[PDB]
């Protein structure tokens, strides 16, 4: 019911978007192998890259819905997107 | 049947191939060339060991003679007036079948042994005897060794002079060839630490050293060339898998 | 199949579906190393 | 085994089909690890545009795997990768004429957002490196490093036509302009990480070889130390006026110096060298294939 | 194939031994079809002087082989062609990561004694291979000793040593004890020394212009630790594009200095990996 539940993450320029956004982490390097595991949450191309590949893959699905008894002449075919889903569960979904 | 060698057909003008249009086997060189229908025109390896500095007054002199025309004059003088030498001439390959027509056509191996066809009377790399030396630590040292072929420049206070070495080495490794190269080359590359700032010509090296193939330690053989009486001196390798590889340059 | 209504209107479709599928490659290696030796006499068959 | 097999994601269009059929020779890179799909690790689609450095990029395409298209099939990518020392067939894509004997190299893309991007199937798209000659190699190298250092420059009131003589390049009658203009940042390559540390050994250069030719000349080195004061002299003239911290300096400090500058250039090991990926033996006519042999 | 023959029986943990230690590279000097115990291995050098960089050197002049098939105190080493694929079982203490390119390093000396072979006064010292990265790590850290021990102080090489040589590269550790200071790191820093003078002579005026310049316009954190470390331009641009490819060249000069010549390059690796397939030969 409330719009935001956080304006200090949930807002551009905010501390933890700075912090663990890429975007604003190219002013300052860093250890990359320090995993950071909010780095898949804050940064910008990459939740663009997650909603259209959703997007568009459950736009691949519902393509794929019905049988071919009534739809038209298509393969079908994983795509792979399921694989390239295990890995980020909370990710892809950016559920958390 | 099978054959395995990788060769080029050529087309140069005949002015330029003098006397090596009579003995197969010889370094060939690329020189592009701003003028746009001669784009790439083929030079030979005395030819350029003509203004070469190593060679003596007498050979120099004496394959001058073998090597005076209009042509060539006028081929020499595009070459002197290009700044530094290695990347407007370049390293080709190894000369076989030699047609000797109106502009003579020339096969030319990239890798594999020295053959036109039915493999008989398998050709040989001749190297003149003034612009070899072999710096290592044992000579020939225990089997077949890997010939390179070295530029390397020398400025006497007005311009810039070539000078085109070939080591015979056991070393397989380039890393060893450079360090035992600048330790028998170190005293001109001082002169070049001079020479380099002052200069303005777009170059940044002494030397740079580049791979033909291997040879056979046992196929190493001397003798002569003669083109219109003028005996020669060379020192003719036998048997080459040719393999060139990349230009490794010196400072 | 088809199944008949009767009572309004019986759905005419010849309902002959062309479903187009396409084909995956893929090929499968073996080294299986041998020896000389065992080349050799065996294929010789000499009982000498 | 031998060849490398690669599957689309989507079908492909008659366009599409038409597009692979004009490219049936190309050079494509593949990263080490096999993926499968023909839409993933292929063309460097992956590497440029989500991790750009130009160092990075320069590193990456000298470690990834070149293999030749050979083979269009109903879906899938027939891919041969090459055998030291064999010929092998390359389809021309660049724009600078190719001549016998002459040495090829690839050199990533000058990606401006113009070109017609060969293909693009949902959000991927094929950019391949440029078959190019080893000394167009060292001179785009050379032009991208001097607008990369004169890019950041202010109050030039000649910096608009420095980058156009700059942009402007030509070799064999054959012109292009180089897409490093004023910093629109499309694909730039931004050169940072190169730069800073060109201008590192630069600038760390003369105060450890002064530290160094300070120390241990009582015998006769007299090759590098006298010349080594008229290399420092001509440069710098005027040495060491202020000091800065007049003279006190810690082993460690020299140590640390040292380590940084020799790390330096290990890390400008990508624009250090470029390889000769290819010797073109023959011309095949009207300059649009070529047949090859294969090293490094 | 070069058939080595110890002329010594060999017992079944010895052959136990060489049947775990199969498909490794070992160097041998000699270039026959036929080797003994004398030229396999390591070991005939590895009593003179024991100098990592004398062993490295004369290491680069081996030329190597390919263990295979040890039919008792016979011993196949494949002489492995140009860029054919071949498949190596490692040494190193690594996580071998696929497609780097590898070379052969001389065994850093671990406190723990090999337990590859020892029979009649002799070993069999097998050269490691490393990753190129790590390889040039250690040939950085040679020239460094170097740097800093033709410097003289009391009570500070082993303060410079010890903090120095220990390194970790992919979670391991490994240190080079014992170095002997010859005059390999005073060559072998003398022409980077020159080259050097040709980087401060040489460098162009746009590029130390360009930290300030940088550095005045915008800011990063590592750039202020490269500021920690540092403390009309009409029409030259010929000069310019000169004066860079000199430095350029000079540093390609001092990057052949520290590099090593790659021996391999991964393609395929097993999970357990004690074994990588290679397509390479120099």
């Amino acid at each position: 019911f409330a719009a935001t539940t956080n304006p200090w993450a949930s807002l551009p320029g905010s501390l933890g978007d700075i912090l663990y956004n890429t975007a604003h982490r190219e002013q300052l390097c860093y250890n990359p192998k320090t995993y950071s595991p909010n780095a898949q949450f804050f940064t910008e191309s990459d939740i663009l890259k997650t909603n259209k590949m959703m997007y568009k893959v459950i736009n691949e699905y519902c393509m794929k819905s019905n049988s071919c008894l009534n739809s038209d002449s298509e393969i079908q075919y994983s795509c792979s997107e399921g694989t390239d889903s295990f890995v980020s569960r909370p990710c892809q979904f950016l559920q958390n | 049947r099978e054959n395995l060698r990788i060769a080029a057909r050529v087309f140069t003008p005949c002015e330029l191939l003098a006397p090596e249009l009579e003995n197969l086997g010889m370094l060939m060189y690329r020189f592009e060339t701003d003028v746009d229908n001669p784009k790439i025109l083929f030079v030979g390896l005395f030819f350029l060991c003509s203004n070469a500095f190593n060679v003596s007054a007498c050979v120099r002199t004496a394959l001058t003679t073998m090597y005076t025309n209009s042509m060539v004059d006028n081929v020499l003088s595009m070459i002197n007036t290009c700044k530094y030498l290695e990347d407007k001439v370049s390293l080709f390959g190894v000369t076989s079948l030699v047609s000797c027509g109106s502009s003579c056509l020339l096969s030319c191996v990239m890798q594999g042994n020295v053959y036109d066809a039915n493999k008989e009377n398998i050709h040989g790399l001749t190297v003149l005897k003034e612009i070899f030396l072999e710096p290592d630590w044992e000579p020939r040292q225990h089997s077949t060794q890997y010939v390179y072929v070295v530029h390397v420049y020398k400025e006497v206070l007005s311009k810039l002079q070539y000078g085109i070495y070939v080591v015979l080495t056991s070393f397989q490794n380039e890393d060893l060839v450079v360090d035992i190269l600048r330790q028998y080359f170190e005293k001109e590359r001082f002169l070049f630490l001079n020479y380099l700032i002052n200069s303005n010509t777009t170059l940044s090296y002494f030397g740079s050293v580049q791979r033909i193939g291997r040879c056979a330690t046992e196929d190493i053989k001397s003798g002569f060339l003669q083109y219109r009486g003028i005996t020669l001196p060379v020192i003719k390798l036998e048997n080459i898998f040719v393999d060139l590889s990349e230009k490794k340059v010196f400072v | 199949p088809r199944v008949a209504t009767g009572n309004d209107v019986t759905a005419p479709k010849e309902t002959t579906i062309m479903v187009a599928k396409h084909s995956e490659k893929h090929p499968i290696n073996i080294s299986f190393d041998l020896s000389a030796a065992c080349l050799e006499h065996l294929e010789n068959t000499f009982k000498n | 085994m031998e060849t490398v097999y690669c599957t689309f994601d989507h079908k492909l269009s008659l366009s599409d089909i038409s597009t692979l059929c004009k490219l049936m020779n190309i050079v494509i890179p593949i990263p080490a690890h096999h993926h499968l799909i023909g839409s993933g690790n292929l063309g460097l689609y992956p590497i440029v545009s989500s991790n750009k450095d130009y160092v990075h990029i320069r590193n990456v395409l000298r470690t990834m795997v070149v293999t030749i298209l050979q083979k269009v099939e109903g879906n899938q990518l027939v891919l041969r990768k090459p055998m030291t020392g064999q010929q092998y067939a390359i389809k021309n894509t660049g724009p600078f004429p190719w001549e016998k004997g002459d040495t090829l190299t690839l050199i990533p893309p000058l990606s401006t957002h113009s070109e017609e991007k060969l293909l693009k199937l949902g959000d991927w798209e094929l950019t391949v490196p440029l078959v190019v000659p080893t000394a167009i190699a060292a001179e785009i190298n050379i032009r991208l490093l001097c607008i990369g250092l004169i890019a950041v420059h202010r109050e030039y009131n000649e910096m608009q036509t420095i980058i156009d003589e700059l942009c402007s390049i030509q070799y064999r009658d054959v012109l292009i302009k180089l897409p490093d203009i004023v910093n629109d940042k499309q694909s730039m390559y931004s050169m940072k990480t190169a730069c800073i540390s060109l201008s590192m050994i630069t600038a760390m250069a003369p105060d450890i070889v002064r530290t160094y030719i300070d120390r241990l000349t009582l015998e006769d080195h007299s090759m590098l130390l006298i010349k080594c004061q008229e290399l420092l002299s001509k440069r710098t003239t005027l040495s060491t006026q202020r000091c800065g911290q007049l003279h006190a300096t810690d082993i460690k400090d020299e140590l640390k110096k040292i380590k940084s500058v020799l790390t330096m250039i290990d890390q400008i090991n990508s624009l250090t060298n470029e390889k000769t990926y290819f010797v073109v033996c023959d011309v095949s006519a009207d300059n649009r294939m070529a047949t090859c042999i294969y090293k490094n």
